């Protein structure tokens, strides 16, 4: 994030880290077994971090789950990024709590202007 | 962990939805149906490389996915972002069988 703020710790707390050795991609919890997330940060095998704040730092509201499963949308196009979307779920349910919770689907899609969220820890 | 240029923290950013012809202008001939464009068209405020598949979050619902741009938080190039509001029937359906 580019301009951005830092969130108040465990605000945003569907937020996500998927980790293969360091972070490399983010992530949303729906439900407490599945992280959607985009299909060109497509792993063989991935480490989701929920309850995250300062990812370098052992804080106390860390769950580390591996992925028993990493869906790819079946049309995603690699080369114009179409479809990009993913589906991880994990190999046990994480715990919800204050810390690790579920965002909603959308009821439909969102009208132009209107105010959004965004959060990651990507390149500042 | 963050290795050489991630931050440690997570970084939290107010944007809005794009028109979708705002969004096919920045971006002729790559957008898609399944694409939204959030951000700034003057630059300065946007996602980048490490926040791919991370939320965009309206009115409590998931509305984006942090998909690509031309480069990060530059003029008339914003953020496009997987359209959720396309796939809660696969998401639903998908989790549902697995
Ligand atoms: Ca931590």
């Amino acid at each position: 994030i580019v301009g951005g703020y830092t969130c108040a710790a465990n605000s945003i707390p569907y937020q996500v880290s998927l980790n293969s050795g360091s972070h490399f991609c983010g992530g949303s919890l729906i439900n407490s077994q599945w992280v959607v997330s985009a299909a060109h940060c497509y792993k063989s095998r991935i480490q989701v971090r929920l309850g995250e704040h300062n990812i370098d730092v052992l804080e106390g509201n860390e769950q580390f789950i591996n992925a028993a499963k990493i869906i790819t949308h079946p049309n995603f196009n690699g080369n114009t990024l179409d479809n990009d979307i993913m589906l991880i779920k994990l190999s046990s349910p994480a715990t919800l709590n204050s810390r690790v919770a579920t965002v909603s689907l959308p009821r439909s899609c969102a009208a132009a202007g209107t105010e959004c969220l965004i959060s990651g820890w990507g390149n500042t | 962990s963050s290795g050489s240029s991630y931050p440690s923290l997570l970084q939290c950013l107010k944007a809005p939805v794009l028109s979708d012809s705002s969004c096919k202008s920045s971006y002729p001939g790559q957008i898609t149906g399944n694409m939204i464009c959030v951000g700034f068209l003057e630059g300065g405020k946007d996602s980048c490389q490490g926040d791919s598949g991370g939320p965009v979050v309206c009115n409590g619902q998931l509305q984006g996915i942090v998909s690509w741009g031309y480069g990060c938080a530059q003029k008339n190039k914003p953020g496009v972002y997987t359209k959720v509001c396309n796939y809660v029937n696969w998401i639903q359906q998908t989790i549902a069988a697995n």
